[PDB]
């Protein structure tokens, strides 16, 4: 599951395509920008518990049993965002380990 | 055509004056700061189209008596 | 330099007015005559309502009436002022200083009030 | 690195800069606004108030007052009750 | 205490009693500016009193920048006279000082932490938002900006007596927290 | 004091063109819907920085008090929620910087601070002044510094 | 026999689809306004967990 | 003047040919109608653009 | 119906005087003269925007300023127009700006 299925589920999902609804009522020759998001390269951290202070710390299983915590691990995905504003330039910013 | 609706508003204020008299288009166009050229002719084609639906009454002869109910 | 820019402007102006001269039906000789003439011409008060208690609280207004001194006409992109000083990002424009004309693209100015 | 502390989000500062540069729409004189409205109506017969505000570039209250002076709202099967720029 | 605050800015509002044409005023006045897209009033400045006034079409004017009450009244009268010279029936009606700002120094560093601890009901110290402590005095409705360097700025006063009284009230308190 | 209806079975539930549940259920009032949306936003913001549920509940109570008090009715909801979250963190003894709250809220730092002042005035309460030791644990852990380094930094700042 | 892996894969399929749906909605609002939405804010972390 | 009337009739033939010689190009991929529509759109801009001229002359 | 800035300069004044002479001679109609002025304004704006690539500087003191309809009317005194190639001194200047 973790090694293959999670990554394959992330990759199988179609890229998100978004555009404005003829904003500004101008000539509107594809003027509304197109935003494209593609998820990639899922990362999992070791099980971690964040305290009331907000300081991350490893979560041992027995501590989870005693304090009624849930044994879970953070899940991170790289996301690539492309902006197409029909300005003849497309910018593909990348967000790492979201 | 928009200037035409503006002329309609002008004659509406003319009714508001109460001095409504049989008029024509040239004097209104002059007093509203507009000229008399073939533009007046195309806008007069539009104006006759208006005379086909002039709920604000614009007749050709002695005219402009808009209000369907009008006594004073 | 500036005269050469002026000649280029002449060419642009004549080219730009040719189409209007065709649209209005006027003969083209008008443009030639215009260029010839243009070149030749160039080369305890409790009751405080009365404000008359103060006088000579203004300055001479004839400067703006005269306008004979040097004049700069341009376009402004940014104009900032911080409590004493006026700052000027004036873009491309023209200047008339001592009759001689100056041409510029970026103009930066600092003045005091 | 996620959710790093930022004083203000980048998109918000860009939007605020654009809005500040544009400024608020100014209340122009009645004559010019009326002339622009009449030309707009000349384009074709029916206008919605939102796009009419965009066309006129006037405050919504002032434009609504001027439009109530001459134009009239008609309830219609297009989508909804909209303004009519014909004075009658 | 031996220290008296000195006024740095005074805000006064006066009604001219007549409607005005902002565009005409902008075109004809000397130092006036009018940007209806930016602000709905006309901003004018006079150097001799060293003040700035905002003039509205309703006939009400606000004068700021004056260091003294007399300077504020004289500047407001000068602005009204300038508008009157432009042909309008400008008058001088219900002139009033809406706000006064004063500044001073206590000449010693202050422990704002102890001050906010002692007067938490009136104090507000947030270094993230603003390094100066904000004190809201009650008996005079004055807001005081107290700084670790000792500078104190008072605002919200209608009369100079309020400024002086507020400083007189705050000085022993600050003396109690001298660093 | 409400209920809601589902699809049920497949027969007369859907009618001429799929009427569904005769309707859509359409429940409640704005004085509760706005508070509900604010609670959802608060939970989202807290989970963004892994805040504990007790701080979330304190934020919810603070927002309820502010919203019913109504001195901040003119301020946009999200700003009130963010300022309430900041105040709850301060009261619980684990303060987050205004920038840290802005990182997880769409509201800018300036608006968050203004709403924070207004909420303090409306509640007639106060928050203890932050100290350098409050942020040492989180800052050092996020920097992955050793415990001795964290102790040294805390001692140096104090 | 469906063990732990396939069952959790089914659930994660559903929840990741929901997460992308929420990102779509949240970003569409801001795009209509013309603001350049932040991806980190769009992601609702609570959904999957 | 009679010759100028004949030239105007020739310009009318030239506009008909241009409008119809391609009311056909559009079909192969109403030209006059499109031109009229384009002319209608400018009117609003022209005046919004134009009265600024009147105030700028007053300003300067 | 344009920006209409350079009309009140040497170039615009010469063009206007020439148009006045032709109008006196009946060679051109006033509508044609106005059209010529409009076309000149367009051409001059484009020419200054495109063919000018020099950066200038100036300093001084300000005595008056005005703003209306996006039109600045600054009035400076004792201005020093400094350029890398030359320096010019002027006792008074009026800067009219638009956008």
């Amino acid at each position: 599951f973790i090694q293959m299925s999670v990554q394959r589920i992330v990759e199988d999902a179609p890229p998100i395509d978004l555009q404005a609804e003829a904003q500004h009522a101008s000539g509107e020759v594809e003027e509304p920008p197109r935003y494209l998001l593609k998820f990639e390269q899922i990362y999992l951290s070791k099980p971690t518990h964040w305290e009331r202070d907000g300081a991350p710390s490893p979560m041992m299983p027995n501590e989870a049993r005693l304090r009624n915590l849930t044994y879970s691990a953070p899940l991170y995905v790289d996301i690539t965002k492309t902006v197409i504003k029909e300005g003849e330039e497309q910018l593909q910013t990348q967000h790492q380990k979201t | 055509f928009g200037v035409l609706a503006k002329i309609v508003n002008y004659m509406k204020t003319r009714h508001q004056r109460g001095d409504t008299h049989p008029l024509t288009l040239d004097e209104i166009l002059d007093e509203t700061q507009h000229l008399d050229i073939g533009l007046k002719q195309k806008q007069w084609l539009m104006t006759e189209a208006l005379v086909n639906n002039p709920k604000i009454e614009v007749i050709d002869g002695k005219y402009a008596f808009k209000p369907k109910y009008n006594v004073r | 330099t500036v005269p050469k820019l002026y000649r280029s402007v002449i060419e642009d102006v004549i080219n730009d007015v040719r189409d209007i001269f065709l649209d209005d039906g006027v003969d083209e000789q008008v443009l030639m005559e215009l260029k010839t003439l243009w070149e030749n011409k160039l080369m305890g008060q409790v009751e405080e309502e009365p404000l008359n208690s103060e006088d000579d609280v203004s300055d001479e207004e004839g400067q703006e009436l005269f306008d004979t001194e040097n004049v700069v006409v341009c376009q402004y992109d940014k104009i900032h002022r911080s409590k004493n000083k006026w700052k000027f990002h004036l873009k491309d424009g023209i200047m008339n200083l001592n009759g001689r004309d100056y041409i510029f693209s970026k103009a930066i100015g600092d003045a005091e009030w | 690195t996620n959710y790093k502390p930022v004083a203000n989000h980048q998109y918000n500062i860009e939007y605020e800069r654009k809005k500040k540069e544009d400024g608020k729409r100014a209340r122009a004189d009645k004559q010019h606004v009326l002339d622009m409205l009449f030309s707009a109506f000349e384009k074709h017969q029916y206008y919605n108030l939102k796009d009419l505000v965009d066309i006129t570039k006037q405050p919504v209250v002032y434009l609504k007052e001027i439009l109530k002076e001459i134009g009239v709202q008609n309830v219609k099967g297009i989508h909804k009750n909209t303004w009519e720029l014909k004075p009658e | 205490s031996g220290i008296v605050p000195q006024l740095q800015n005074i805000v006064s509002t006066v009604n001219l009693g007549c409607k005005l044409d902002l565009k005409t005023i902008a075109l004809r006045a000397r130092n006036a500016e009018y940007n209806p897209k930016r602000f709905a009033a006309v901003i004018m400045r006079i150097r001799e009193p060293r003040t700035t006034a905002l003039i509205f079409s309703s006939g009400k004017m606000v004068c700021t920048g004056a260091k003294s009450e007399e300077q504020s009244r004289l500047a407001a009268r000068k602005y009204a006279r300038v508008v009157q010279k432009l042909g309008f029936p400008a008058k001088f009606l219900d002139f009033k000082i809406q706000n006064m700002v004063g500044s001073c120094d206590v000449k010693f560093p202050i422990r704002l932490e102890g001050l906010v601890l002692t007067h938490q009901q009136f104090s507000s110290y947030e270094p993230e938002l603003f390094p100066g402590l904000i004190y809201r005095m009650i008996k005079p409705r004055i807001v005081l900006l107290i700084f670790v360097s000792g500078k104190v700025v008072l605002t919200g006063a209608k009369v100079r007596a309020e400024i002086y009284e507020a400083f007189e009230n705050i000085y022993p308190i600050l003396k109690g927290f001298r660093k | 004091l409400s209920t809601m209806i589902g699809k049920g079975t497949g027969a007369a539930s859907f009618d001429e063109f799929g009427n569904s549940k005769y309707q859509n259920r359409r429940t409640m009032s704005s004085s509760d819907r706005a508070m509900m949306n604010a609670f959802k936003e608060i939970t989202t913001m807290a989970d963004r920085i892994n805040l504990p549920r007790n701080i979330v509940d304190r934020t919810n109570n603070l927002f309820k008090q502010v919203y019913e008090q109504k001195s901040l009715k003119g301020r946009a909801n999200d700003a009130i929620a963010s300022a309430c979250l900041y105040i709850a963190c301060r009261q619980e003894g684990v303060p987050r910087t205004f920038k840290e709250i802005c990182a997880v809220s769409r509201i800018s730092k300036k608006e968050i601070g203004r709403c924070f002042k207004l909420i303090l005035k409306a509640l007639e309460t106060s928050v203890d002044l932050i100290t350098t030791g409050d942020f040492m644990s989180r800052f050092c852990s996020n920097l992955c510094l050793p415990k001795q380094v964290q102790m040294a930094a805390t001692h140096i700042a104090r | 026999l469906d063990l732990a892996g396939p069952l959790l894969a089914f659930l994660f399929r559903g929840m990741f689809k929901n997460l992308l749906k929420e990102v779509r909605i949240y970003a569409q609002k801001f795009i209509d306004r013309g603001k350049d939405f932040n991806l980190e804010l769009a992601i609702k972390t609570r959904i999957i967990s | 003047a009679q010759l100028k009337f004949f030239e105007q009739l020739d310009q009318i033939e030239k506009q008909r040919k241009d409008e119809q010689e391609r009311e056909i190009l559009m079909r192969a991929a109403q030209l006059r109608l499109k031109q009229k529509a384009k002319e209608m759109q400018q009117q609003e801009l022209a005046q919004m653009r134009q009265r600024d001229a009147n105030l700028t002359a007053l300003a300067a | 119906m344009a920006y209409q800035l350079y009309r009140n300069t040497t170039l615009g004044n010469s063009l206007q005087e020439s148009l006045d002479e032709l109008i006196q001679s009946q060679q051109i109609t006033p509508q044609l003269a106005l059209q010529v002025l409009l076309q000149f304004d367009k051409a001059i704006n484009a020419a200054l925007a495109q063919r000018v690539r020099n950066r200038v500087n100036f300093r001084g003191s300000l005595n008056t300023y005005r703003f209306c309809d996006n039109v600045w009317t600054f009035v400076l005194n004792d201005v020093e127009f400094r350029e890398v190639t030359e320096l010019i001194k002027v006792d008074k200047v009026k800067i009219v700006a638009c956008d």
